[PDB]
RNA sequence: GAGAUUCCCACUGUCCCUACCUACUAUCCAGCGAAACCACAGCCAAGGGAACGGGCUUGGCGGAAUCAGCGGGGAAAGAAG
RNA sequence: CCGCAGGUGCAGAUCUUGGUGGUAGUAGCAAAUAUUCAAACGAGAACUUUGAAGGCCGAAGUGGAGAAGGGUUCCAUGUGAA
């Protein structure tokens, strides 16, 4: 199918180890929407702003270690665009981490 | 208006130009360099690909302080680099190249760049501070562009 | 399109900051044609601009 | 006029190509001298550097401090599968010097070692040595191959083996087999194009190319360290802190004549990644690797006369960036160019060992195990769980097992 | 006493003897884009020579186009000492 | 062509004026912590506007108003040449 819609969890503290203080929450965000690209095979990406909010929550430096989000492919059919599907990454609460797999959701 | 090289047919070619064109002469000539003598779909797609940084241009004569990319060995060459506003700059020529084919009635399928050509253009004044209490010029370097397209297949 | 003026207006009629003004992001063409204090007054009636309240400061720590 | 006062020179000019090596495996450049009075051998082997450890073994050095004393030595754990033997090379002298006559290759080129002739595996049709391996079968073929093989018995000085290592066995992501050419000393050059063609399609063992206690060299690229400064890349002295332009820098780069700048001079460039051989490094152990015979044995790895501690060589939780040592392995004596799983070639000593260094007998006593990511305070994993009990996790398990 | 000098205690990377980390650069890229300077130019040894040559003589030799550094030379530039 | 008369011949003068190169797509566009998400307009958005978030000035301010000085820079609309 091509409207899937998939729960994954992001290791932020990965891919953001190394980067300078100024820079983690704007390179969170960055590799949020490339693990999102690379997931769903969409270039066009869309972060939820309650998502950025949960990424900025703790301020440019203090990005959550892990981060639990929602990735849905949906069709861009709306007007004339290079691209026919696009991904619409929002924020998904949860308590714990542990024994969270990536989940497919239905509707 | 006088172009240079004037086609061996004139009924198989069409033409384009610009003058005073807001890019920088150097790059702009490397990059008529590299898309001399290809066929125009794939001059397209390589400008296409020149702004998506996936394809270079070769650097060849203004390469001086230019760095070394793994691009460049596609030509036998070192240096190359990726001028966006001169591949954007050619695409619009190449456009209005194929109107042009267009209105004369020749299918746009077999177009070959055979000329292209770009020549400096009269520099534009602007102005830089120094260190002490000194002017120095801070000239753009415009560059006029032409090219013709011929059928062949 | 454009509500530089329209949030200048709207701070002067509510005799707020431009910091507690809000514009509806919905109705950005509503707002747009907002030209006059009158007009301003009319969309703060009808509820598409609205003044934020003041950042909360508390005094609870301290006493 | 002279220096005021006399200091050595910084640095040592013969290794002035202080350059990234050219290659990645580390070539041997001379190989043992042969004579045929001794048995037919290699001379060589390839290993991959697993990691460091420490071991506390007993000194028989008499007239020393140490003697009948216990000592704690660090000692560098190469991993080394079985190489296969794929080739033969013919060598023949010339005035011009060695130049290479014929190389015959067997047949059945491993998958991993035929990896090593693509740059690109994934895209190849995977058609080296196809053509070849047919005349194997055909009559002409065999003919061509026993003409070549006599042509190397009646014409060759001295004859070289190709063998391969097999990437299938290690922890590492690399695939792609390593080749070499090693040199088969000791005996005529019938002989040793005979123990060749029998070890054609066949794996060689460590154990068969090294002993025990014998003093080897290694040979390899020494860890890249990219692009360093005077200070770091020759050591010369640190300007003082009152230095305009930069205090970690060489002063003066040499007299106003000869005009140039010499190349004895030391300038900054590219620091590590340079092609090295140690000489004399002992081989305290060669490891025996997993066996299953009945259950999986992995006492033959670091279990000493003395510990008879059913552990293997792999540190608790692994080899720190490396992975798990499963094969044959040696533990050489010191430490090792290259960083980890860096391809490491072993090489027979050019010299003779008459020492007491050398020749000395090596017992060790005790294989430390303990984790290398940290401070690791524990040999094994019973006996972590011994002194720390149950725990929690271990408590939550045991409730849902019943 | 932001005055000149000597010694002592304490203190410390001033040093033995250097190492590591952070920010901004440098670096690579898109855009933009100067200046100083310029007989011609630019690999050396010796010779002779305005008595210290890049050019001349005699020899050594010499392989496109380049990148990051560097401070030996250009008796480098800056100013009719 | 015959005579007559000159402000009559340039490589230099650190010559005068004008133009153009190499340098060179180089040096450089690094003082004062910091931006991110979505949407709108639009051919075109890192920089415009709106909303949300994270920060800074921290009342001796990056706030609110004047003197001198400037002189229309003030305000609205439109344009995208420089
Ligand atoms: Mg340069
Ligand atoms: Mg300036
Ligand atoms: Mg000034
Ligand atoms: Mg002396
Ligand atoms: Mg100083
Ligand atoms: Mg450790
Ligand atoms: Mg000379
Ligand atoms: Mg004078
Ligand atoms: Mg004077
Ligand atoms: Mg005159
Ligand atoms: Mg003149
Ligand atoms: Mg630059
Ligand atoms: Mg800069
Ligand atoms: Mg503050
Ligand atoms: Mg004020
Ligand atoms: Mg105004």
């Amino acid at each position: 199918n091509e409207v899937v819609t998939r729960e994954y969890t992001i290791n932020i503290h990965k891919r953001i180890h190394g980067v300078g203080f100024k820079k983690r929450a704007p390179r969170a965000l960055k590799e949020i929407r490339k693990f999102a690209m690379k997931e769903m095979g969409t270039p066009d990406v869309r972060i939820d702003t309650r998502l950025n909010k949960a990424v900025w929550a703790k301020g440019i430096r203090n990005v959550p270690y892990r981060i639990r989000v929602r990735l849905s492919r949906k069709r861009n059919e709306d007007e004339d665009s290079p691209n026919k599907l696009y991904t619409l990454v929002t924020y998904v609460p949860v308590t714990t981490f542990k024994n969270l797999q990536t989940v497919n959701v239905d509707e | 208006v006088r172009y240079s090289l004037d086609p061996e047919n004139p009924t198989k070619s069409c033409k384009s130009r610009g003058s005073n064109l807001r890019v920088h002469f150097k790059n702009t000539r490397e990059t008529a360099q590299a898309i001399k003598g290809m066929h125009i779909r794939k001059a397209t797609k390589y400008l296409k690909d020149v702004t998506l940084q996936k394809q270079c241009v070769p650097f060849r004569r203004y390469n001086g302080g230019v760095g070394r990319c793994a691009q460049a060995k596609q030509w036998g060459w070192t240096q190359g680099r990726w001028p966006k506003k001169s591949a954007e700059f050619l695409l619009h020529m190449l456009k209005n190249a194929e109107s042009n084919a267009e209105l004369k009635g020749l299918d746009v399928d077999s177009l070959v760049i055979e000329h292209i050509q770009v020549n400096k253009a009269p520099k534009m004044r602007r102005r830089t501070y120094r260190a002490h209490g000194r002017i120095n010029p801070y000239m753009s370097s415009p560059c006029h562009i032409e090219m013709i397209l011929t059928e062949k297949e | 399109s454009m509500l530089r003026l329209q949030k200048r207006l709207a701070s002067s009629v509510l005799r707020c900051g431009k910091k507690k003004v809000w514009l509806d992001p919905n109705e950005t063409n509503e707002i747009a044609n907002a030209n006059s204090r009158q007009q301003i007054r009319k969309l703060i009636k009808d509820g598409l601009i609205i003044r934020k309240p003041v950042t909360v400061h508390s005094r609870a720590r301290c006493r | 006029s002279h220096r005021k006062f006399s200091a050595p020179r910084h640095g040592s000019l013969g290794f002035l190509p202080r350059k990234r090596s050219s290659r990645h495996r580390g070539k041997v450049k001379s190989f043992p001298k042969d004579d045929p009075s001794k048995p037919v051998h290699l001379t060589a082997f390839l290993g991959y550097k697993a990691g460091m450890t420490h071991i506390v073994r007993e000194v028989d050095r008499p007239g020393s401090k140490v003697n009948k004393k216990e000592v704690v030595e660090a000692v560098t754990i190469v991993e080394t599968p079985p190489m296969v033997v794929v080739g033969i090379v013919g060598y023949v002298e010339t005035p011009r010097g060695l130049r290479t006559f014929k190389t015959v290759f067997a047949e059945h080129i491993s998958d991993e070692c035929k990896r090593r002739f693509y740059k690109n595996w994934h895209k190849s049709k995977k058609k080296a040595f196809t053509k070849y391996c047919k005349k194997w079968q055909d009559e002409d073929g065999k003919k061509q191959l026993e003409k070549d093989f006599s042509s190397m018995k009646k014409y060759c000085q001295v004859i070289r083996v190709i063998a391969h290592t097999q990437m299938r066995l290690l922890p590492l992501r690399q695939k792609k087999a390593h080749l070499m050419e090693i040199q088969v000393n000791g005996g005529t050059v019938a002989e040793k194009l005979d123990w060749a063609r029998e070890r054609l399609e066949q794996q060689v063992p460590v154990n068969q190319v090294f002993g025990q206690d014998e003093m080897i060299d290694v040979i390899g690229v020494t860890k890249g360290k990219g692009y360093k400064g005077v200070t770091s890349r020759w050591h010369t002295k640190k300007l003082p802190r009152k230095t305009h332009r930069g205090l970690r820098k060489v002063a003066c780069i040499g007299a106003w004549h000869p005009a140039r700048v010499a190349f004895s001079v030391a300038r900054a460039g590219q620091k590590g990644y340079h092609h090295r051989t140690e000489i004399n490094k002992k081989i305290y152990k060669i490891g025996q690797g997993y066996l299953i015979k009945d259950g999986k044995l992995i006492k033959n790895n670091a279990s000493t006369d003395y510990d008879l501690s059913d552990k293997s060589i792999n540190p608790l939780g692994g080899f720190v960036h490396y992975g798990e040592v499963t094969n044959d392995f040696v533990m050489l004596k010191g430490c090792v160019v290259g960083t980890k799983k860096r391809v490491l070639t072993l090489r027979k000593s050019l010299l003779v060992q008459t020492k007491r260094r050398a020749l000395e007998k090596i017992d060790l006593k005790f294989i430390d195990t303990t984790s290398k990511f940290g401070h690791g305070r524990f040999q094994t994993m019973e006996e972590k769980k011994a002194f720390m009990g149950p725990l929690k996790k271990d408590r939550i398990a045991k409730e849902e097992g019943a």
